[PDB]
């Protein structure tokens, strides 16, 4: 019945100090009992903060916690940012109604030079067409930062049904790889003359378009 | 009052008869060689005389002989989907017999109407009597009969010259309701001097 | 949908005891009267017995009168047949069945009849002298006379095996147009054989790759010899 | 208990109608339970008619059953047959002690021209002969109608032991094919000068010969 | 070392009941306080409930009020969940959790509940209508143009499989270099398709033995697929 508001992402140079916002639309979280956890993508969330200035085992001394009553909020202070900890952090406590969760905010620390996005289109395989199967896959990899938005279109008409984009994951070269899947049908797949796999990445977009007739 | 009834009801508007606070003898029902077939699904047609019931819902309608198999669980068809439905756990009996001697005319008996067009199958024990025009195309006709609009109701022609596989039949179905209440419909218990 | 599954038959020694079952799916099993019917290969239907919806009434056959046992259990939604004393004739797939009507009557005669429209998958009993012997599989190369835009039949041959069944699908099911699995042949030696080839144009000579698939499951033997037209070398 | 009789084979072109004399020669079969099943060879039988003229779901409307009240028998009428209808027809029922099955039928649809039977044999190989085991192989293919008879002879003397004629099989060219094997000891193979694979194809005898010169 | 083991959750028909579990060691189980937390994919974390040390107190969230039951066996040192009346939104990776200690607090006004210091390994539950389907794989032959000093692209396609877990490995996991398994993705048919490729030298094509190990234990499926040079002849 409640929520904590923090942005979607924060991007900053390693040499600066950044914080996070934990405040409620109502209620009162002052003098209360608060924690803070982090979820590195695709794995188990891990504890970071509980009850203000506490620290767990195996965490460097770059994090700092605080609480505020003027705006009913609490702040986690992080100094000397590194690139190893890029993930999403959330918010928790025991409030006036129930134990409540927070949205999440991506962490971004520009450690490597930016690069233009690379897009390749993979139509359904040759043996797949006779099986009346269809799964459009677009590859988005080796892009920094890891925030990528993908939308599906068919003959310039945006596609919404069967859209599923995988969250980017760290690569061996500290880059990120993501994949977008479109769940069409061969009767509908072959009809459209052209398509587009748009990649909007830090304002840079490079579009690649192929023809479904290449399968035969 | 039900099987020897004066008036009959259409299949698309199958009347419901409620049976309560009475004693019914089924020996005359299954011991008569004047009834074509009495399809009994769910408990038994014979050794049921040791089982009581609270209320019995009775329905009757006229259909063709080709559709006798359609009145059963796990069946699909015109009546089996758009007019009547029986659950796979249905308890009761279904009876049908010849009706040419009473519901056939030389010029054709068209008094009976059934639903032919419907978007989806009916629920069990659900009766649909809507006369809304069925739209078989993408373009609506604004409720006007035409190429994309057809009447969902249809009738069959009953004539004496129709064959045994095409003569009209009257079908009666019975169902039992077993709530958490004392039984009101009982059978004649064994009596001795 | 309503469907029935039967399993449990196979290699069994004569004169012993065995247990069989009928899985049911789709309908209220306890509201129906179950069946037991066997179908011998090379023969027709051979009905075994019947059972009332509640197990009070049971009906049996004269040929094996008392020789089997028939049972059902309501809670587990299963049907059983404790058959005994296997002989030569009883080699037959067993088909569990649903009753079209429960106890219908003509008007004077009232008995639990038998009507089947939905059947089961099938379980087959194997009582024989020949044991579960493994086969030797031969490849069937196309003769050189089928060239220049013709059709060159080719595949593999399985002979002298036991028991049934065996399934052949070209390219492990990737090819289905032209698959013609000949029925199994019971030889005088008590063994089995059949044929299975595909029809393809001769334009695939020397370019298409043949891999003949044999699935003789109750003995579980497979052979993958490299398939080709045999070369013309003296 | 009781017994029904069926003609084991009846031939009729698809344009006309076939009938079966379901004659249970004992007692009476009036006012009792009626069944009918049809079997595609190698597969499970499929019900045709139950209780006089009642047809299952998915079956063509062409089938129609009947009972001869005076002669105490039944009959099935199928108007406008098809070549797809080539199968085995059975007559089941239940007198009020047990269930009885008839003799069976082989309905033949005379919609295609007959085929001239040409036969070629397969002699045994030398390597397997070392174990005193060898089977005589006969191949019959491309014959119409499928009603076929195969007999084995040795020096003009008919052979019955080890003789087995297999089911004629539907072929890709709409014809029929089968095979017959005969496992005999090499002493029987050596002693007899020659054998024969006599096959009767609707009054036409087709036969081929094998010789020992290929056995050594 | 502190660590929490996970097992049990998976495919279940909606409207049924399932018993989840979580077991850990390296601490005093009877004293600590745990927690339950699921995680709807693509959405934020969610609170579930809390159970004290003595097994007396029990508070619940709004969604599963009464519909869910939870208990622990201190002697067996394991915690048992019980979810009943599954809904479509239930499919989510669950996570057994932990508090700082038993329920403690400060300030006079306080209550017996704290934070989340450890968590579990995770458990995926699948509430849906689709039933088990074996994986299908194909040999993704790399393009023959990847020669003379380059890096080639090849892999194995895990498509039309259900459900998790499916492990993709090469040399049975021995050759870990370059393997990158893309995340699993649902299709409009309710099925799953994903990709998994390895970055390998183009010169290694046709030289080293290529085998991708795909293991799908719940269906008892293990498939060995080999990559071979492509026969793009005439
Ligand atoms: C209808 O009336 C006739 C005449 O008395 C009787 O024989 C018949 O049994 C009645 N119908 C039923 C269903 O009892």
């Amino acid at each position: 019945n409640f929520m904590l508001t923090q942005p979607h992402s924060v991007s900053e140079s390693p040499g600066k100090t950044v914080t996070i916002s934990c405040t409620r639309n109502s209620g009162s979280i002052a003098s209360n009992y608060v924690q803070w956890y982090q979820q590195r993508p695709g794995s188990a969330p891990t504890t970071v903060i509980y009850e203000d200035n506490q620290r767990p085992s195996g965490v460097p001394d770059r994090f700092s916690g605080s609480i505020d009553s003027s705006s009913n909020s609490a702040s986690l202070t992080i100094s000397g940012l590194k690139t190893e900890d890029e993930a999403d952090y959330y918010c928790h406590s025991y409030d006036s109604d129930n134990v409540v969760f927070g949205g999440g905010t991506k962490l971004t620390v520009l450690g490597q030079p930016k690069a233009a996005p690379s897009v390749t289109l993979f139509p359904p395989s040759s043996e797949e067409l006779q099986a009346n199967k269809a799964t459009l896959v677009c590859l988005i990899s080796d892009f920094y930062p890891g925030a990528v938005t993908v939308a599906w279109k068919a003959d310039s008409s945006p596609v919404k049904a069967g859209v599923e984009t995988t969250t980017p994951s760290k690569q061996s070269n500290n880059k990120y790889a993501a994949s977008s899947y479109l769940s069409l049908t061969p009767e509908q797949w072959k009809s459209h003359r052209s398509y587009s796999c748009q990649v909007t990445h830090e304002g840079s977009t490079v579009e690649k378009t192929v023809a479904p007739t290449e399968c035969s | 009052e039900v099987f020897n009834a004066t008036r009959f009801a259409s299949v698309y508007a199958w009347n419901r008869k409620r049976i309560s606070n009475c004693v019914a003898d089924y020996s005359v029902l299954y011991n008569s060689a004047s009834f074509s077939t009495f399809k009994c699904y769910g408990v038994s047609p014979t050794k049921l005389n040791d089982l009581c019931f609270t209320n019995v819902y009775a329905d009757s309608f006229v259909i063709r002989g080709d559709e006798v198999r359609q009145i059963a669980p796990g069946q699909t068809g015109k009546i089996a989907d758009y007019n009547y439905k029986l659950p796979d756990d249905f308890t009761g009996c279904v009876i049908a017999w010849n009706s040419n001697n009473l519901d056939s005319k030389v010029g054709g008996n068209y008094n009976y109407l059934y639903r032919l067009f419907r978007k989806s199958n009916l629920k069990p024990f659900e009766r649909d009597i809507s006369t809304e025009i069925y739209q078989a195309g993408s373009t609506p006709c604004n409720g006007v009969e035409g190429f994309n609009c057809y009447f969902p109701l249809q009738s069959y022609g009953f004539q004496p010259t129709n064959g045994v596989g095409y003569q009209p039949y009257r079908v009666v179905v019975l169902s039992f309701e077993l709530l958490h209440a004392p039984a009101t419909v009982c059978g004649p218990k064994k009596s001795t001097n | 949908q309503v469907q029935l599954v039967e399993s449990g038959g196979g290699v069994v020694q004569p004169g012993r005891s065995l247990r069989l079952s009928c899985a049911a799916s789709g309908f209220t099993f306890r509201s129906y009267g179950m069946h037991w019917v066997r179908q011998a290969p090379g023969k027709g239907l051979e009905w075994v017995a019947f059972i009332s919806y509640d197990g009070s009434d049971k009906y049996y056959a004269d040929s094996v009168k008392g020789r089997f046992t028939i049972s059902r259990d309501n809670s587990k939604n299963t049907l059983y047949l404790q058959m005994n004393s296997l002989r030569a004739e009883d080699t037959a797939v067993y088909y569990c069945a649903r009753d079209l009507s429960a106890g219908h009557c003509t008007g004077g005669v009232c008995y639990t009849a038998g009507g089947i429209d939905y059947w089961g998958q099938g379980t087959l009993v194997t009582v024989s002298s020949a044991s579960t012997k493994g086969p030797s599989v031969f490849p069937l190369a196309p003769s050189s006379k089928s060239t220049s835009g013709g059709t060159a039949a080719l595949g593999c041959l399985v002979k002298d095996y036991f028991p049934e069944p065996v399934t052949v699908s070209w390219n492990s099911g990737a090819l289905t147009s032209g698959v013609h699995t000949f029925p199994a042949v019971l030889q005088s030696s008590g063994l089995y054989s059949l044929s299975s080839v595909v029809t393809v144009p001769s334009s695939s000579l020397g370019t298409q790759t043949y891999i003949c698939n044999v699935n003789h499951k109750p003995s579980n033997t497979k052979v993958d010899k490299r398939v080709e037209p045999k070369s013309c070398d003296k």
